Parts: C-alpha cells; structure tokens; sequence
C-alpha cells in the first residue's frame, strides 16, 4: 500500500523456517507427495512469490519502494540444508551469524568473510 | 556437527603443511650444518694445541 502511494517500507518476516514447516503440515496431512528433506515440491514457489514483491518502482509507477529481510535458523551451521538453501538463491545478499564468534566477545557476530550484498557500492552513500 | 569436524580437518591439513614446510628447509639446514661443524674440527684443534703448548 505504501509502495504503490510513493511512500517507502521495510518488512521483517521473523524466521521464515517456522512458516516453511507450518507448509510442510498442512501439505502432509492433504496427502501432496514429499520431497527432499521432507518438504512438498512446491515450496521454493512458496518463498519466491513472496519474496519477489519487495522492489522500487520507475517513476512512471511512482518511484515508492519496499525492502525486505526476511531470517532463517540454521541447525548445528548447515547452510546446505534444503529451506536455506532455497532462500539464499532468491534473495540479493545474505549476513552470516556465527554461534562461534558470539562467545568469543564479537557481538554482533557477523561473519564479514562470508557475507555478501550485490548491491554493494549503489546502496552506499559517496563517502 | 559435521561441518565443526569439517572445519577443524581444513585447519589441522593446513598445520600439517606449516610443519613439513619447515621440517624440510631445516633438514636441508641441518645437512650443512652438521658439515661446517665438522670442517672447522682441524682449526678448533691447531687452535687449541698451539696456544696450550705456547702456554
């Protein structure tokens, strides 16, 4: 609503795996056939219809804006889980957050070394 | 984890490689050093008996 009016926002979704298994629910006890890790073969749909929606508009439609970030948890660190993976190739940059660099005394714990944005240098301002 | 196992046997591969790096350039160290301490054995000992006897 904002967007289409010329306004900017910013949506937070709090953890996008607890909303992958409340699919996975649903889907099994509709009887839909499984997939890798469990899932329905529909759930890389499910986050790129979503996700996709957050843009800046041309001015012809306005120049308004929506930015999105969306978060995910990762079991014991494995990035290369199903739900993760299928989220890190839709989204244009990813912050990593270490359980390690966190008791070491880094507090915020990003991992700068891993983490990337494409956008990066266009986002920035020139100083 | 298996990626804490994973991580760490990157980590211990790379120590692995430090330490033969070193083993090697110190064995070649050795090879010669063991040599020079030899080749000055003759002038530590004309040395050695020329300022005994002279003393």
């Amino acid at each position: 609503y904002f967007r289409d009016k010329g306004k900017h926002a910013l949506v937070v979704y709090d953890d996008l795996s607890k909303h992958a298994v409340a699919y996975r629910q649903i889907s099994l006890l509709l009887r839909r056939p499984p997939g890798r890790e469990a899932y329905p073969g529909d759930v890389f749909y499910l986050h790129s219809r979503l996700l996709e929606r957050a843009a800046k508009l041309s001015d012809e439609k306005g120049g308004g804006s929506l930015t999105a970030l969306p978060i995910i948890e990762t079991q014991a660190g494995d990035v290369s889980a199903y739900i993760p993976t299928n989220v890190i190739s839709i989204t244009d940059g990813q912050i990593y957050l270490e359980s390690d660099l966190f008791y070491s005394g880094i507090r915020p714990a990003i991992n700068v070394g891993l983490s990337v944005s494409r956008v990066g240098g266009a986002a920035q301002i020139k100083a | 984890s298996l990626r804490d196992i994973k991580t760490r046997i990157n980590a211990t591969k790379k120590t692995s490689q430090i330490t033969k790096a070193m083993e090697m350039v110190s064995t070649s160290k050795l090879n010669r050093a063991e040599q020079n301490a030899k080749s000055f054995v003759p002038y530590m000992e004309k040395i050695q008996e020329v300022v005994a006897n002279v003393a």
